[PDB]
């Protein structure tokens, strides 16, 4: 997963 | 608030 | 947006640009209203970055935008940077966005009200296209 | 990197029993999911609006924050649930  | 002068077509 | 279509220009005019002070987009955000914008707490603005309203084409010179400043970040308190909970900040700006055809406020619900699983909704910005 | 010209999809909201089926208990009350429908959100679309139209005027129901590293386009993505926030938003504008 990451920020976006 | 929410209703854009310029409509969006989708 | 992985996939999706171009705008009609104007006809998201809420949808903001936050732009570092070397004019690198970062985020999106919103309008609420003339001195508010929302956006995600994540995105970690400063009040040295800019607020842009206005945009369609961040290619061209000749849109008239506003370039907006940012008097105060407040980050919700219940905010978790572990994980990435209660993603929200709002920015007052020092300077009112002026609403125009192409730059007025995005409605906000009640706490009461539902969207239901299944509804089709809309997202837009300025995000990568494809990784 | 980053397209110039501003891009909008559609997409459906799922239920949060749903969406933990693809990433289980990272998704807590404050988060709401969409997409897995063909498109994603992607990485600087964060902050920006997930919205529905309700009695005629579009009303944000999400705020752009986390997903795939990929944006994978089966995968949903995840925004923050306005609804769970909106009273602070309101304190918050009334107070300054």
């Amino acid at each position: 997963s990451w920020p976006w | 608030c929410g209703v854009p002068a310029i409509q969006p077509v989708l | 947006i992985v996939n999706g279509e171009e705008a009609v220009p104007g006809s998201w005019p809420w949808q903001v640009s936050l732009q570092d002070k070397t004019g690198f987009h970062f985020c999106g955000g919103s309008l609420i209203n003339e001195n508010w914008v929302v956006t995600a707490a994540h995105c970690g603005v400063t009040t040295s970055d800019v607020v842009v309203a206005g945009e369609f084409d961040q290619g061209s010179s000749s849109e008239k935008i506003q370039k907006l400043k940012i008097a105060k970040v407040f980050k919700n308190s219940k905010y978790n940077s572990l994980t990435i909970n209660n993603d929200i900040t709002l920015l007052k700006l020092s300077t009112a966005a002026s609403f125009s055809q192409t730059v007025s406020a995005v409605c906000l619900p009640s706490a009461s009200d539902d969207f239901a699983a299944g509804t089709t909704c809309v997202t837009t910005g300025w995000g990568l296209t494809r990784y | 990197n980053t397209p110039d010209r501003l891009q909008q999809a559609s997409l459906p909201l799922l239920s949060n029993t749903n969406c933990k089926k693809y990433w289980g208990t990272k998704i807590k009350d404050a988060m709401i999911c969409a997409g897995a429908s063909g498109v994603s959100s992607c990485m600087g679309d964060s902050g920006g609006p997930l919205v529905c139209k309700k009695n005629g005027a579009w009303t944000l129901v999400g705020i752009v924050s986390w997903g795939s590293s990929t944006c994978s386009t089966s995968t949903p993505g995840v925004y923050a649930r306005v609804t769970a926030l909106v009273n602070w938003v309101q304190q918050t504008l009334a107070a300054n």
